[PDB]
RNA sequence: GGAUAGUGGCCUACCAUGGUUUCAACGGGUAACGGGGAAUAAGGGUUCGAUUCCGGAGAGGGAGCCUGAGAAACGGCUACCACAUCCAAGGAAGGCAGCAGGCGCGCAAAUUACCCAAUCCUAAUUCAGGGAGGUAGUGACAAUAAAUAACGAUACAGGUUGUAUUGGAAUGAGUACAAUGUAAAUACCUUAACGAGGAACAAUUGGAGGGCAAGUCUGGUGAGCAGCC
């Protein structure tokens, strides 16, 4: 019954089936290929600081309707280049291209967050001040 | 390098944050008896948690075997000492059946409101850190300090204070000076 | 108020010619008590010259009222020059403090020295020449 | 504002005896940062003229180390002249470093 | 037979044709030093171990060797490869993955401080030496204890409990004579003097449709919120 050996020698068998059987698991196969190295932009680090290269507005997916805004940034260590949103609406006026500014993932582990497609990091600091404090009036950015 | 010490961690989380009926029972307690946080529970509740997880544990071992009878003496022991458990229910099967108000009876800043002394359980707590009150002849200004049974009889105000026999306080020190010499002019 | 004086676990020790023992001190109504006075003390009870006690490593209970601490007393004022650190001794000024150069300077002037052979009149004479 | 316009390394100097006066003194740093700085520095040279125990000089650094951050919150450090180990420090510094 | 401290295809001459494998050999990968151990507690498991103890390896990369009981040593030497310092241009000198410190890198990590007083080690030695080791500085990695107020009066309401004008008492945070502490000091423990009434000696960080504790409040508006709906 149940279409697996019981007999108390065939240890063998049952060990090898459950190794081939594994490789469906998703997150099992990531991390024994070692993909977060070889791809995606941050090399498995919670975080990464980048160059600002323009300002874009991005509108959301329906059924909302908002041009929300973001900005491209290109990586540091890999070159590679990105997409961030920028949280609390005014504070946009605080980022400006060739600003460098650190990034976090946007909460969802790879997935795009909500209404947005396909942005998935939010600035943290920028110029090493965080946008918190300067949206709560706490410091002051100096310019560049 | 030097041997490295060691430490560990003595309270527990509630697993579930937001147990409405969990809520209302917590706070009954702090303000009987006169605690600052729910730490000051989930240190209890994490004590109590362990003893239960030892005594369930001897209780499958038969009786007369030789580890059972010399720990668990030792653990009924240890519990009638600071009066947690009554004499009367000296038997391992009742330690299964404690529970947290068995234990915050038993701190200094409870006792040394049932005693008289104070008069709150508030005005207890005051007391103590204030450094007023003594056991035996060593000050003590901790509240959760456990007090053993034997204990009870030597808790009283401190040689070196007001309440206890020493000179006023500097507060009325320094109004007896004013009208004294007011009472010069 | 009186101070009283106590000494417990008392131990003989012929092998370096001295008693050693703890030193308990009740002393109501007051800070604590000085070493110099402790030295006076055992002193004139032990029938010894004041030379010859040694007195270190106090602390007073939390609360106050109680000190605790290590007590040697020598069978004589010679051999207590003799056995005791000479730290101790500048304490009670019975040995002048000793006057060298800090650590990094010394070390400094070693190395200079590693690169002459000799002793070094000769060089000298040359260089003044050169 | 000309002459800060030009520098690569502006020091900053600041007094432990007098704070400094909102009417004028504040609004140097207000318009420096505004129009861009290439790099700052922040430094005592007079840090003694309180001395009791340098304890209290201490407690006087900390409050100009948390009025400096304020507008230069990438510097977390107001060096103190009066102590050689320090002004090697920022010597070393001006000649190492890059703006 | 040679060589080695000594066994052995360890190497040489002659001779035979053997050795491993679907019970996975051989080959490829490891963001792989092994172990004692760490996190997660129904039980079985899953994930991790560069790092305080034990064992191995290396001193920019390869190779060679002297001295010695012991080294294929790098704070010993010689050569090549790659870097790189001083110069009178003839020449000379080099190895921080020891301690402190600098540049570069990056999301990511402390002082060019004091001392042999303790623990121990080395020498011809009780005595000299030891950045091994200890002390202090920086330090919201993690861990333990625990302040920010207690009690009367009066007025009002309620059955001894709430809501507002008013009075004596209590104390450390902080500062400081002194002693203690220590190799000498700092701090803790102890203590004369000073030290609270908006006791300004003023506690924050996230939320209020549901999951999930808590707004039919009130003003504005027609970019913002939302892990999910």
């Amino acid at each position: 019954g149940k279409g697996k050996p019981r007999g108390l020698n065939s240890a063998r068998k049952l060990r090898v089936h459950r190794r081939n059987n594994r490789w469906a698991e998703n997150n099992y196969k990531k991390r024994l290929l070692g993909t977060a190295f070889k791809s995606s932009p941050f090399g498995g680090s919670s975080h990464a600081k980048g160059i600002v290269l323009e300002k874009l507005g991005i509108e959301s997916k329906q059924p909302n309707s908002a041009i929300r805004k973001c900005v491209r940034v290109q990586l540091i260590k890999n070159g590679k280049k990105v997409t961030a949103f920028v949280p609390n609406d005014g504070c946009l006026n605080f980022v400006d291209e060739n600003d460098e500014v650190l990034l976090a993932g946007f909460g969802r582990k790879g997935k795009a967050k909500g209404d947005i497609p396909g942005v998935r990091f939010k600035v943290v600091k920028v110029s090493g001040v965080s946008l918190l404090a300067l949206w709560k009036e706490k410091k002051e950015k100096p310019r560049s | 390098p030097r041997a490295p010490r060691t430490y560990s961690k003595t309270y527990s989380t509630p697993k579930r944050p937001y147990e409405s009926s969990r809520l209302d029972a917590e706070l009954k307690l702090a303000g009987e008896f006169g605690l600052k946080n729910k730490k000051e529970i989930y240190r209890i509740s994490f004590q109590l948690s362990k003893i239960r997880r030892a005594a369930r544990d001897l209780l499958t071992r038969d009786e007369k075997d030789p580890k059972r009878l010399f720990e668990g003496n030792a653990l009924i022991r240890r519990l009638v000492r600071v009066g947690v458990l009554s004499e009367d229910k000296k038997k391992l099967d009742y330690v299964l059946a404690l529970k947290v108000e068995d234990f915050l009876e038993r701190r200094l800043q409870t006792q040394v409101y049932k005693l008289g002394l104070a008069k709150s359980v508030h005005h207890a707590r005051v007391l103590i850190t204030q450094r007023h009150i003594a056991v035996g002849k060593q000050i003590v200004n901790i509240p959760s300090f456990m007090v053993r049974l034997d204990s009870e009889k030597h808790i009283d105000f401190a040689p070196t204070s007001p309440f206890g026999g020493a000179r006023p306080g500097r507060v009325a020190r320094r109004n007896a000076a004013r009208k004294a010499e007011a009472s010069g002019e | 108020d009186a101070v009283t004086i106590r000494t417990r676990k008392v131990i003989s020790n012929p092998l370096l010619a001295r008693k050693q023992f703890v030193v308990d001190v009740l002393h109501p109504n007051r800070a604590n008590v000085s070493k110099d006075e402790l030295r006076e003390k055992l002193a004139e009870v032990y029938k010894a010259e004041k030379d010859a006690v040694s007195v270190f490593g106090f602390r007073t209970q939390f609360g106050g009222g109680k000190s605790v601490g290590f007590g040697l007393v020598y069978n004589s004022v010679a051999e207590a020059k003799k056995f005791e650190p000479t730290y101790r001794l500048v304490r009670y000024g019975l040995a002048e403090k000793v006057e060298k150069a800090s650590r990094q300077q010394r070390k400094q002037k070693k190395n200079r020295d590693k690169k002459i052979f000799g002793t070094g009149k000769r060089l000298a004479k040359k260089v003044a020449r050169r | 504002l000309d002459c800060a316009k030009v520098a690569d390394f502006v020091v900053f100097g600041l007094s432990g005896v007098q704070e400094v006066d909102e009417e004028f003194g504040e609004q140097i740093i207000r318009a420096l940062e505004l129009q861009g700085i290439a790099s700052y520095i922040g430094v005592i040279s007079n840090l003694s003229a309180v001395h009791e125990k340098e304890k209290f000089q201490l407690d006087v650094k900390q409050s100009l180390e948390s009025y400096f951050k304020h507008f230069f919150p990438s510097e977390e450090r107001v060096y103190n002249l009066e102590k050689n180990s320090d002004a090697l420090n920022v010597l070393r510094t001006l000649c190492q470093r890059l703006p």
